[PDB]
């Protein structure tokens, strides 16, 4: 029943539920050599584990639409309904955005989200909305409870397009919802977490399963 | 011929003495765009010419 | 719901400069509403049912505390200044006090270490930016008042009027060390800008004593109750050394 705050990390999962598997798959984007984001699949982890250094998304900033508008012209925050949302890619420190450029043929009005590199505008700011019933505008959210957003630039929504059989990510006017799942919120201080990279030391001096080097007879095996 | 009576009675609202009324103007676009069924068959989705 | 309103009103209303007259008379409205509101609800907790209590303690009035003191914490240094405003700003003391009295309602009754007092600690250090604001609006005021019998400012005093200069007031205000160097420009600002350098401090320092008199007093005897009854809070130590 935890509420969602900023300065925490999201990967932002979409259930698919595409021939009742229920992948759940996540966006993701590198954000060097290539803007546009993708989903990737986070079920069967058992028979490959899916990569997800590039699937955390860190919880910028929050603000209403009126102060939004306000600054536009011009320290955990509770995310409630109808705010706006900056979202920055964790690996490559860019926000995430709705590009204008439309590679989706199939839909005209379609519209291609992406990783920009600058906060200015509007079109790097999302906003939420009670997808649930039971939920109203102005209530504040929690973990486990599905989303719809909105980009506050123009009036669209993250729809999972599954057309042509591949399930792409892409700015359109059908709804979709989308599951705000938190991770590496409770911070182990001083003590060793998931998703990170450090240098293992049987001892000191160790350089503990350092493969081998470039070009190696032991093909860094 | 049932959508012309209400597309009709749309521009009439929208539009008085030759200028157009932006709050009724951004209303009727948002809920247009919000319920993309009122662009009839075409122009609508991807089977939309 | 009145309180989303309130606050979108505010945002709405926080880049001009002058309030106009209607947005005026809707603000008063708005406020003789919520004024009401809060006397019905005190009413309800007036006589110690803790029923009551409890169902106001579980629930979403403190959402709505927070909110309300983040637009005072605007309204009360965005209406000092102006000259049209003080029946506005007057209005505006008077529901805070009723919120004041409402909150003490609740605190009510209370025992050592309450789960009511530890909510509204709770409550406070979640808006501690608006509670010092408003402590400071408070303090400076009065200290405002308390530099007229300053002799270090008397002196600076040369108009035989008894008007003193806007420099010299400057001046006298950074030899007393009163009020620091931020908050020096913001003086400046609320003072009658008079068509002279030469301003009536006695105004500018007798006027907003009585309307915040009473809140004041609210304000102190609640935060006195909640440090007696809520040992070990390092958090209200902090509150009440602001």
């Amino acid at each position: 029943v935890q509420f969602l705050r900023t300065d925490d990390e999201v990967v932002l999962q979409c259930s698919a539920t595409v021939l009742k598997e229920q992948l759940k798959l996540c966006l993701a984007a590198e954000g060097f050599g290539n803007r546009l984001c993708f989903l990737e699949p986070t079920s069967n982890a058992q028979n490959v584990p899916p990569d997800l250094a590039i699937c955390c998304f860190t919880l910028e900033q929050s603000l209403s639409v009126r102060a939004l508008q306000e600054m536009l012209a011009n320290g955990h925050r509770t995310l409630l309904y109808g705010h706006a949302i900056l979202l920055r890619h964790a690996h490559s420190r860019m926000y995430l955005s709705c590009l204008t450029t439309s590679r989706s043929m199939t839909d005209k009005l379609a519209f291609d989200v992406g990783l920009q590199e600058d906060a200015t505008g509007e079109a790097c700011w999302w906003t939420m909305h009670p997808a649930s019933k039971q939920r109203s505008e102005g209530e504040k959210v929690r973990v486990g409870d599905d989303l719809i957003l909105v980009s506050v630039s123009s009036e669209r929504y993250l729809h999972l397009s599954t057309a042509s059989g591949e399930l792409q990510v892409d700015a359109s006017f059908m709804q979709t919802l989308w599951n705000m799942n938190p991770i590496c919120s409770c911070c182990e201080e001083g003590y060793v977490t998931g998703g990170h990279v450090l240098r293992l030391f049987h001892g000191h001096m160790d350089e503990c399963l350092t493969i081998s080097a470039a070009d190696s007879d032991d093909q860094r095996r | 011929c049932g959508g012309e009576r209400y597309l009709d009675f749309l521009r009439f609202a929208v539009f008085v003495n030759g200028e157009s009324v932006e709050e009724n103007a951004n209303v009727v676009v948002r809920l247009l765009i919000r319920k993309p069924e009122c662009f009839g068959p075409a122009l609508r989705g991807e089977g939309g010419s | 719901r009145l309180q989303e309103s309130i606050s979108d009103f505010y945002w709405y209303y926080s880049g001009k400069d002058v309030i106009e007259e209607q947005g005026k008379r809707n603000f008063s409205k708005a406020m003789s509403v919520a004024k009401q509101v809060f006397n019905s609800l005190t009413e309800y907790i007036q006589g110690p049912c803790t029923g009551n209590q409890q169902s106001l303690a579980h629930s979403r009035l403190w959402d709505a505390v927070v909110g309300f003191l983040h637009v005072f914490a605007h309204m009360m240094m965005k209406l000092a200044q102006d000259s049209s405003q003080i029946e506005l700003l007057k209005e505006l003391l008077d529901l805070q006090k009723d919120m004041v009295v409402m909150l003490l309602s609740l605190l009510e009754g209370n025992v050592v270490n309450g789960m009511i007092a530890r909510q509204m600690v709770d409550m406070l250090v979640e808006s501690s930016s608006n509670v010092e604001m408003i402590l400071k609006f408070f303090d400076m005021f009065l200290k405002l008042k308390d530099i007229v019998g300053s002799e270090a400012f008397q002196d600076y005093v040369t108009d035989p009027r008894g008007l003193i200069s806007k420099k010299d007031f400057q001046k006298a205000m950074d030899s007393q060390k009163q009020f620091t160097g931020p908050e020096i420009q913001f003086l400046l600002s609320c003072s009658e800008a008079d068509e002279n350098e030469m301003i009536n401090f006695e105004e500018f320092a007798n006027r907003f004593q009585e309307p915040a008199r009473d809140i004041g007093f609210n304000v102190a005897v609640l935060l006195t109750n909640l440090s007696e009854h809520v040992p070990h809070d390092p958090r209200l130590r902090n509150f009440l050394e602001l």
